[PDB]
RNA sequence: AACGAGACUCUGGCAUGCUAACUAGUUACGCGACCCCCGAGCGGUCGGCGUCCCCCAACUUCUUAGAGGGACAAGUGGCGUUCAGCCACCCGAGAUUGAGCAAUAACAGGUCUGUGAUGCCCUUAGAUGUCGGGGCUGCACGCGCGCUACACUGACUGGCUCAGCGUGUGCCUACCCUACGCCGGCAGGCGCGGGUAACCCGUUGAACCCCAUUCGUGAUGGGGAUCGGGGAUUGCAAUUAUU
């Protein structure tokens, strides 16, 4: 049954073709398992079908709908970055524009050194946190001299 | 003379105190108490409740 | 005229009451007014659990304080002037009455 | 049939118990046969009380182990139904009968205490040979079904089978013989 | 035969199957991006999972004529996983409970009685009745 | 000229409330066949008073049962105790005696607490342990 | 002879015996109404489902809570210097329910930071008796009580069906538990009633469990730390992110 090609290589990443392809798109970054399958649902494509028994229009179909969500008719509180702080524009970063754009947000923050901004260079903790008990790295120290 | 002689206290350890021994800190507010948690075991007796589980 | 009226008693000593609820019952039949006998409602415990210690030093011993009330209910069909009466009387200890205009 | 009674399809009465030891310690025929193995039971409030328990009962109860089991029951029921159905299909052979086959062929009939390493040998009560026999095939099969594909019901009964018939392929079988083994030596 | 006489899950796929076979019955417009309780993880896999919701809604109002939102979201109800924290239980969708009632008084089957909340109508038991009927003749019931 | 009876079972503060009667078979609880009370692993325990007894017994009586309380198993151990606890005293009272020394021996021989109510009931939480008898960690040094 | 033990007080287990209940019910029918034939019948009648509506019907089994009753090693068989008692068994709701209370003498135990209990010492207008801001959360490291996990005796998605102890509008102080309708994916918002409480939230539709679907031994859909972006509620104020 269906001998033919499953390997695909979506934008960047190498989408392996033998998972469920809800389960089998997800190895994008920026796209978790719930935006898969709003995604997949508006591209009326079956959820019982691997990576493998996809053709070559149907995954274009898929792609221009993660690229272009907002016009597919996914709503404004779908998307992972909202009211973007530098354009107002509301968009799913996809594969490196999720780098990039958390490297942007720390430098934006570092630039005019925030209090967050200095937590980030230092290498801490930049939520709330206690750190008298956590995180804990380094190495133990001896009392001797 | 002064016109700051006080700000808010309308909600938490501030607002309460004790209705015997004016202290903060461990007071019983069920059933309307109001009452510091040592200072009760002192009159847990004439108010009615008695030890007895 | 003939009225329905409910008086309620309450009380966290149980024989005061009982002997309270028992004498109106009998005040009330020596007249014929067609009593409704006492309905015991369920009794309330309030419960108050503290440490025992005044600071934090000791193993961690706690009190277990509990106050109980009690509470019953009698019926009667009659006019108001015997019943108020009759209420006003024979009442020495420490007990709650309140009787009210009707219930029914 | 009503005099007659099941675990819903498998028949008691054709049983036999083959060691004159434990047919005092395993219940299966006559007033011991029961429609499931679910009864309230106070049986742990005296000392031997234990020993009128029905076999396939404490064969369940000995199953909800290692914490996140602990009074799941109803789960242990229709692992057990399920491990019996497998059995009469891998024999075709009565299931309760292969039970009583290899709760027998379990039980150390010696063991070693500690005195001081120095240990002694001693032989074990007629009612530790079963107690130490159901725990250890229901031992054999949550081990062999930590990390497979198999499931509880397939690897407890493929237990039973092979322990039946005491084939060096089971826990159980093992565990009894290497028990015994190290009491033969510091005899 | 009643209700109470038939197994109550495949009264419930008979009666979200007949359901989808009127095409009335107006879905809500957001019936494939919605997680459906605060609790939840995912998204029902069932495509037709508003008939089916809708389904054991009516039959939920049949054996307790009072309900309202406030309670088809506690029926709703289930546990919620927080995280490294215990879990707790958690309330339904007040929306989707809402929607689910109000597409059922388009099929006359369900009325806003006194006091307040919602009953089936005359007219909603029997159309139930009858497929309780349908299923245990179906399976020999 | 009525001829019924009422008797109750208990299992761990799980009440069932039996009310049998003359009739002809029909035995239900809450309103279902007592082939269909939910958790269906245990049917078999609800079905013994019968399975033992034989329909001939149950001929002349219709035996309706009200539950509430307790969980799910612990109110199959009241519906199974209250049915036997009716069948006894339908027959202690409206025939003769020496019949109902029969299903008294039928069932007691079987199994008690066809009869007998369990007296258990959970102890109660002390100060210092997470439950009745267990006791917090013990840091020492 | 006195104290401690025991006795004692509360609680759990049994009463189809008593007392008596629209702020608990049940059974009946006076009912009537809805619905299906689901069975005789036809569809009514015979029946079946009802937390549908009634009764100025009958009662107290279920509910509530008062007075008494019951268990005593009392009966039977062994072991006991035939004593004090132990062991097994019968009848039984039960032959060992769980707590509270507790002696003499002490400890350089803890507490002056519970107290308008308190001796002595100190400071007392440039205060050690008030407002604004920061800290008690600071992180190379050592330890303690814990929570969630390492999965198939499982995770996810639907479906089905069960509790018990409780609290609830606040006397300065100023806030309570929430039904039902509507709006919003969600947190939440608006509207309009009940409750000073066996009366309303509430028949407290609790989770595990139970039944059916997807995954497949792979750090995988196990696990959910860390981190980016956005939306609400509390408050005078949320940044070191309250929730
Ligand atoms: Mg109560
Ligand atoms: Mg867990
Ligand atoms: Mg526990
Ligand atoms: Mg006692
Ligand atoms: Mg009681
Ligand atoms: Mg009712
Ligand atoms: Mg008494
Ligand atoms: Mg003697
Ligand atoms: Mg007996
Ligand atoms: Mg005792
Ligand atoms: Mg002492
Ligand atoms: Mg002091
Ligand atoms: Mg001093
Ligand atoms: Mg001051
Ligand atoms: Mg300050
Ligand atoms: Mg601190
Ligand atoms: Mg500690
Ligand atoms: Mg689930
Ligand atoms: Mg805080």
């Amino acid at each position: 049954p269906e001998k033919f090609q499953h390997i695909l290589r979506v934008l960047n990443t190498n989408i392996d073709g033998r998972r469920k392809i809800a389960f089998a798109i997800t190895a994008i970054k920026g796209v978790g398992r719930r935006y898969a399958h709003v995604v997949l649902r508006k591209a009326d494509i079956d959820l019982t079908k691997r990576a493998g028994e996809l053709t070559e229009d149907e995954v274009e179909r898929v792609i221009t709908i993660m690229q272009n969500p907002r016009q597919y008719k996914i709503p404004d509180w779908f998307l992972n970055r909202q009211k973007d702080v530098k354009d107002g524009k509301y968009s799913q970063v996809l594969a490196n524009g999720l780098d990039n754009k958390l490297r942007e947000d720390l430098e934006r923050l570092k630039k005019i050194r925030a209090h967050r901004g200095l937590r980030h260079f230092w290498g801490l903790r930049v939520r709330g946190q206690h750190t008298k008990t956590t995180g804990r790295r380094g190495r133990t120290v001896g009392v001797s001299k | 003379q002064q016109l700051y002689w006080s700000h808010p206290r309308k909600f938490g350890q501030g607002s309460r105190s004790c209705r015997v021994c004016s202290n903060r800190h461990g007071l019983i507010r069920k059933y309307g108490l109001n009452m510091c948690r040592q200072c009760f075991r002192q009159y847990a007796k004439d108010i009615g409740f008695i030890k007895l589980d | 005229a003939i009225h329905r009226i409910r008086i309620t008693l309450t009380s966290r000593n149980v024989k005061s009451l009982e002997k309270v609820c028992a004498d109106l019952i009998r005040g009330a039949k020596e007249k014929n007014l067609k009593v409704k006998g006492p309905v015991r409602m369920p009794t309330k415990t309030l419960r108050i659990t503290t440490r025992k210690t005044p600071c934090g030093e000791g193993s961690k011993t706690w009190d277990r304080f509990q106050m109980r009330i009690h509470k019953r209910l009698i019926d009667l069909h009659s006019p108001s002037e015997i019943v108020k009466q009759i209420t006003s009387i024979s009442i020495e200890p420490g007990v709650e009455v309140e009787v009210t205009i009707a219930d029914a | 049939t009503p005099d007659i009674k099941l675990f819903g399809k498998w028949s008691t009465d054709d049983v036999q118990i083959n060691d004159i030891s434990l047919q005092d310690y395993i219940a299966v025929k006559e007033k011991y046969a029961k429609y499931l193995p679910h009864s309230a039971g106070r049986y742990a409030a005296k000392r031997f009380r234990k020993a009128q328990c029905p076999i396939v009962e404490r064969l369940t109860n000995s199953m909800m182990m290692h914490g996140r089991n602990n009074g799941k029951k109803l789960m242990t029921v229709r692992i057990v139904k399920h491990a019996f159905e497998i059995i009469h299909l891998l024999t075709g052979e009565n299931p309760l009968q292969v039970l009583v086959n290899a709760i027998i062929n379990s039980g150390p009939r010696e063991d070693s205490t500690r005195i001081g390493v120095r240990r002694q040998a001693v032989d074990v009560s007629p009612l530790r040979r079963v107690n130490q026999a159901i725990w250890l095939l229901c031992t054999g099969a949550r081990e062999a079904a930590f990390r497979n594909i198999k499931t509880i019901a397939e690897c407890l009964a493929d237990e039973l089978i092979n322990a039946a018939k005491g084939s060096s392929n089971s826990y159980a079988i093992k565990k009894k013989d290497e028990l015994e083994r190290v009491a033969k030596s510091n005899r | 035969v009643t209700v109470k006489d038939v197994n109550q899950q495949e009264f419930v796929r008979a009666l979200a199957a007949f359901l989808k076979k009127s095409g009335k019955l107006k879905v809500p417009e957001w019936v494939d991006t919605v997680k459906l309780a605060k609790h939840k993880e995912l998204a029902p896999y069932d495509e037709n999972w508003f008939y089916t919701r809708a389904a054991s809604t009516a039959r939920h109002l049949y054996l307790r004529g009072g309900a309202g939102v406030g309670s088809m979201t506690k029926i709703y109800g289930g546990r919620q996983r927080n995280g490294v924290m215990p879990s707790h239980f958690s309330r339904g969708s007040k929306s989707v409970a809402r929607r689910v009632l109000q597409a059922l008084e388009g099929l006359k089957m369900v009325e806003k009685d006194q006091d307040w909340g919602r009953k089936l109508t005359p007219q909603g038991q029997r159309d139930l009745d009858r497929i309780a009927g349908q299923v245990a003749a179906a399976k020999k019931k | 000229p009525l001829q019924s009876v009422q008797v109750f079972g208990r299992k761990k503060t799980a009440t069932a409330v039996a009310h049998c009667k003359r009739g002809n078979g029909l035995i239900k609880v809450n309103g279902r066949p007592l082939e269909m009370i939910e958790p269906r692993t245990l049917q078999y325990k609800l079905l013994e008073p019968v399975l033992l007894l034989g329909k001939e017994r149950f001929a002349g009586v219709d035996i309706r049962v009200r539950v509430k309380g307790g969980g799910h198993v612990a109110q199959i151990y009241a519906i199974r105790q209250s049915i036997s606890k009716a069948l006894v005293a339908y027959y202690q009272k409206y025939v003769d005696e020496a019949s109902k020394k029969e299903i008294k021996d039928i069932l007691i021989q079987y199994d008690r607490t066809l009869l007998v109510a369990d007296p258990r009931r959970c102890e109660s939480k002390k100060f210092g342990g997470p439950g009745a008898r267990a006791r917090y960690q013990k840091s020492y040094r």
